[PDB]
């Protein structure tokens, strides 16, 4: 009659730590997606080169 | 102002006389209180 | 869907003159639903804080779970719903106090 | 024991939306600020008669 509380405190503290780990994990990937969206737009900006223009006099 | 040739006025009217959906909201329920754009109806 | 919408800020639906609720949709980011569904807290909410009273016989938790201020409250129960009854150790006559 | 701590964690999560609402608000404002500083109005020449 002295073994019914400790294991359940243990297991609920396990579920707490694993869910904390799980959130840390997918916010990594979520912000990773936002700033892939950033990175791609930046690289398209860099690959751009505007052709020079001649302006002949009268 | 307006263009200088009546026939091209007709052409530009066919090309650019907008629809009511632009004086309209997105879901086609009510109009804006202001529509300065000239359209077909 | 929200990403497809925000990539199209102009050119409605997110542009033009949106109907108010769809404006709130373009505004509103999506919460995480699996962090909201938790049965133990809902159990504590169902049972009275006083314990000498008879505990509620059944407990019904619908998921998704949401708070009342959340605009997604009507989504509550879209993905099924789950019930469980109580343990008969308290409904019957049994002395029980939290004092000691 | 830790049951009530997890209780107040999800309670804290579920009182925690004022942050996100004003967040979304000021993104909508901010991107319009970004656009109207990115705007550059090109110079105009008027050659006299």
């Amino acid at each position: 009659a002295a073994s019914s509380a400790e294991q359940l405190q243990a297991i609920l503290q396990k579920q707490n730590e694993q869910l904390a780990e799980q959130k840390y994990q997918q916010e990594i990937q979520q912000r990773t997606s936002d700033m892939l969206t950033a990175a791609t737009q930046l690289v398209q900006d860099w690959k751009q080169v505007e052709t020079q223009v001649y302006t002949e006099g009268t | 102002t307006y263009l200088n040739d009546p026939v091209s006025q007709a052409v530009f009217n066919i090309l650019g006389t907008p629809d009511y959906s632009f004086c309209m909201d997105n879901e086609q329920k009510n109009w804006l209180p202001n529509c300065n754009l000239m359209y077909q109806n | 869907q929200r990403d497809l919408y925000l990539s199209q800020s102009k050119s409605p639906p997110c542009g033009g003159n949106p109907t108010p609720e769809m404006n709130t949709f373009c505004r509103t980011a999506i919460p995480d639903f699996i962090s909201t569904v938790n049965f133990v807290k809902k159990q504590n909410d169902d049972t009275p804080k006083d314990l000498t009273a008879n505990q509620p016989a059944s407990f019904e938790l619908d998921m998704p779970n949401f708070d009342k201020s959340s605009p997604f409250y009507f989504l509550n129960g879209i993905c099924g719903t789950v019930k469980w009854n109580n343990i008969s150790a308290l409904n019957s006559t049994n002395q029980s106090d939290n004092k000691g």
